[PDB]
RNA sequence: ACAGGUGCUGCAUGGCUGUCGUCAGCUCGUGUCGUGAGAUGUUGGGUUAAGUCCCGCAACGAGCGCAACCCUUGUCCUUAGUUACCAGGGAACUCUAAGGAUACUGCCAGUGACAAACUGGAGGAAGGCGGGGACGACGUCAAGUCAUCAUGGCCC
């Protein structure tokens, strides 16, 4: 399984190689059939007309055999933006092991 | 995300706005200096309400022809302010070009002139919403069989801006044979820049 | 002509109302009784009523008044046509579109295109056009011509409304109802009296019976009108 | 001197009919030579093996554009049409075998954002 | 004075673009119902590529979308015949490029609510949207673009 993790408008730092690698390694252990993970991790705007709140962004597209499923994550803080995409993602993983293991029944 | 209107057109209800002839090696020096003589007039025509210009030309001279609805403050008194823009004309431009001034029967059935008006008032502050019904009434009272005007851009100043539209009649885009007059222009604000654009349907 | 018999009411059989179980407690004083589950209505009642109603409608078509025929029933369609257009009132026959008089500012636009479209087809417009095209503007026509063929000289809102089968006919009583415009109407056992002013307990469901309610109204306002014509000269 | 105009693709072929032998002429040079794909062989002889003639006439063929087997259906097209002009009634029997309806395929244009007229360039998931 | 800035902000904007999606939808006026947000219309029976069409129906109508008008290709006709063509200098043919004809469920047999429509057949080059393209609704993604250009503010 691939884990690639690219930053769009940021320069993705050891501790954000880190914060997103845990979490991945996190997310395969419960579900070893994800073929890949590709991570962006960006800065989309400045925050001119709201201060931010969404200055940062974490999107995380996973392959899985015969199925794509892709999360984002918008906040202020980039950490913060990691943590919820990587909430988000493992809430789906769950969703698609349950129906899988579900649909033999 | 449309096309547009004129462009579409061109060929199966339309005509263009210019028509000379040029060798390709002649093509780009015609071109060059018709959007040349384009932009200086249309700068300088300013407070005149002109409409489409046809540049067309023969072999030296050339024939430009501006639709206006104010042919008094256009020519002057007695000629005496078409020749002095003549003169500047053909001091830029090749041979000696002859100027003819039309006149638009309905100043509130060209697209232009009403998004111009429409641009003067909104950078004269007046309620951005008035303007458009205002357009939108003079032209559909004016024998328009549909009028259709957009505003997009900080709207009264806002911070976030929005697209407002007005339709009233039928302009259907997607027919060709629609004879759609369209005209798309900015309002200068003290918050920025107001797209006004302006679709006028009249018939067939 | 203003005034009904009771004896060829009973021949048409116009007292004959539903089963004992369909009624309508409101009908109450003007059901006779119940023979083998099925009411029957007082012809005293109906006949005295009827009288009533057909002194209106002279009164009415005396001052040049439009009384509109309104019945869509299967047995009522043909003979409202016919002895509307007979008296020269307006009628509806097919089916009350909603909004027929409430909302007559926009069926205008309707009236008027069906207007128009009858010029079109009656000063020969059909050398013009195509094959199909004027095969499909026809088509319009008369589809137009259903719906709102009797009501096209109507010229505004009518003077009373003759409906026939009240139950039937409730968008049109509500629309009476909330213009204001009197309604006179045949109104059966099993049928809602409220909102009618001139109410005839009959039976609105055989077409022999219903002829003679439409033909009696039809013959009243004629004798109106031509009563009205009396003091030209 | 029953003369038809045959089309196909992109060839345009000119076939003059006489009654003859069956020396058939393709632009100057004899069908068997002209046609080295003996598919390409078959279409020309089609119209006239449809309805048992095909050492009956004499045919004076002129292809001009198109490939090698669209020239040959443009041959068989110019044909049927001759034969068609020559007589009316042969038009029912050598109607049930599509000689007669031109081909109307063509090369479908290439497409903006794609490789083809069809092909989509590949992204991989 | 200023000019200049491919400096910042596309999350201040105009213009332009992608995308759902050429998906069949999205709305409004008047009327009616509801205290109301709203609803109806736009749902239902069929039918269609299609909110396409018909029939019902408290709805009656309208608008933007669908379709058509546009380009090209497939058959034929007309004007014209060079630098094009070659059947017998020719004005036939191919071709070139302007204007037109044809195609419309027009006809037949059925099924279908006495309908829209559907199924098959003839003629025809083409049959039911003949093939292909242009045309991209209201909106969505604070989607892309301040580095095509213009532009408010900030900054040198």
């Amino acid at each position: 399984m691939n884990v690639t993790i690219r930053g769009h408008h940021i320069t993705v730092t050891e501790a954000m190689n880190n914060a997103v690698h845990d979490k991945l390694t996190k997310i395969a252990r419960h579900f070893d059939q994800i073929q890949s993970i590709q991570v962006i991790l960006s800065l989309d705007n400045s925050g001119a007309s709201d201060g931010g709140q969404k200055s940062h962004k974490a999107e995380a597209i996973m392959r899985v055999s015969g199925q794509e499923m892709f999360v984002q994550a918008l906040e202020d803080d980039m950490y913060k933006a990691i943590n919820e995409m990587a909430d988000k993602l493992d809430r789906q993983v769950s969703k698609y092991k349950t129906r899988l293991e579900r649909n033999k029944v | 995300q449309k096309v547009h209107p004129i462009g579409i057109r061109l060929g199966v209800v339309k005509k263009h706005n210019a028509n000379w002839y040029a060798s390709p090696k002649q093509y780009s020096e015609y071109l060059i200096n018709d959007i040349q003589v384009r932009e200086y007039l249309r700068k300088k025509l300013d407070s005149a309400m002109i409409s489409n210009i046809m540049i067309e030309r023969p072999t030296g001279a050339a024939k430009i022809t501006i639709a206006t609805a104010r042919p008094g403050i256009v020519i002057g008194k007695k000629g005496e302010d078409i020749e002095r823009l003549q003169k500047e004309l053909t001091k830029m431009m090749g041979v000696p070009a002859q100027v003819n001034i039309e006149e638009i029967t309905s100043p509130d059935l060209d697209a232009r002139l009403v998004a111009d008006g429409i641009g003067s008032q909104l950078e004269r502050r007046v309620m951005f919403r008035r303007a458009m019904k205002r357009a939108v009434q003079n032209s559909m009272r004016s024998g328009a069989k549909g009028i259709k005007v957009e505003l997009s851009g900080r709207l009264g100043g806002a911070e976030i801006a929005r697209t407002e539209w007005y339709r009233e009649g039928r302009v259907p885009l997607h027919t060709l044979r629609a004879d759609i007059d369209y005209a798309s222009v900015r309002a200068e604000t003290t918050y920025g820049t107001i797209g006004v654009k302006v679709w006028i349907f009249r018939g067939e | 002509p203003t005034k009904i018999e009771m004896r060829d009411l009973l021949q048409a059989g116009a007292h004959f109302g539903h089963q004992t179980r369909f009624w309508n407690p409101k009908m109450g004083p003007y059901i006779f009784g119940a023979r083998n589950k099925i009411h029957i209505i007082n012809l005293e009642h109906t006949v005295k009523a009827f009288n009533e109603a057909l002194n209106y409608v002279n009164g009415l078509a005396s001052k040049k008044n439009k009384v509109l025929f309104v019945g869509t029933k299967r047995a009522a369609s043909g003979i409202i046509a016919e002895q509307a257009t007979r008296a020269g009132m307006p009628y509806v026959d097919h089916r009350w579109l909603g909004g027929m008089l409430t909302n007559w500012k926009t069926l205008r636009q309707s009236i008027n295109r069906l207007k128009e479209l009858e010029k079109q087809a009656e000063d020969g417009t059909f050398a013009k056009l195509t094959k199909r095209e004027a095969l499909e503007r026809t088509r319009d026509m008369q589809k137009l011509e259903r719906s709102l063929g009797g009501i096209k000289d109507m010229g505004g809102l009518p003077d009373a409304i003759f409906v026939v089968d009240v139950d039937h006919e409730a968008i049109a009583i509500k629309e009476a109802k909330n213009l204001g415009i009197p309604v006179i109407g045949i109104v059966d056992t099993n049928s809602n009296p409220d909102n009618v002013d001139y109410i005839i307990p009959a039976n609105d469901d055989a077409i022999r019976a219903v002829s003679l309610y439409v033909t009696a109204m039809a013959d009243a306002i004629i004798a109106g009108k031509e009563y009205a014509q009396t003091q030209a000269s | 001197r029953n003369y038809g105009t045959g089309r196909r693709k992109t060839s345009t072929a000119r076939v003059f009919l006489a009654k003859g032998t069956g020396s058939i002429v393709v632009n100057g040079k004899p069908l068997d030579e002209y046609f080295s794909r003996e598919t390409s062989r078959m279409v020309v002889r089609q119209p006239l093996e449809l309805l048992d003639s095909p050492t009956a006439y004499d045919l004076y063929i002129t292809v001009k554009g198109g490939g090698i087997s669209g020239q040959a259906g443009a041959i068989r097209h110019g044909i049927t049409r001759a034969l068609i002009e020559l007589d009316d009634t042969n038009k029912p029997a050598l109607k049930a075998a599509g000689f007669v309806t031109r081909d109307s395929r063509q090369v479908e244009r290439k497409k903006l954002g794609l490789r083809k007229a069809r092909k989509r360039p590949q992204f991989s998931k």
